[PDB]
């Protein structure tokens, strides 16, 4: 059996069981956002999605 | 009306609210080009290659 993967970026719809952490914002943490990793710090967005 | 996508290389203007209100298609005629080269929809007076 050959499982075969394509990793796009955006649409991710395909993640392993993790438990879905509470929001923590204003203070450095690394997010992982259906893969996206990386230190930072969350701030409200006012920009037009 | 019915028309036919050809593989070509954009440049899109994304505004502040992240919606695209110009596009230049880089193959259209030479002031294309050099507007896609430059990377800016204005063109100053000169000589490019
Ligand atoms: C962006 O959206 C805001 C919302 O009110 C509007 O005032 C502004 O004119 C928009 N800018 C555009 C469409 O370029």
């Amino acid at each position: 059996v050959v499982l075969s993967f394509e990793l796009l970026h955006a649409p991710a719809t395909v993640c392993g069981p993790k438990k879905s952490t509470n929001l923590v914002k204003n203070k450095c943490v690394n997010f992982n956002f259906n893969g996206l990793t990386g230190t930072g710090v969350l701030t409200e967005s006012n920009k037009k999605f | 009306y019915v028309g036919y996508l050809q593989p070509r290389t954009f440049l899109l203007k994304y505004n502040e609210n992240g919606t695209i209100t110009d596009a230049v298609d880089c193959a259209l005629d030479p002031l294309s080009e050099t507007k896609c080269t430059l990377k800016s929809f204005t063109v100053e007076k000169g000589i490019y290659q």
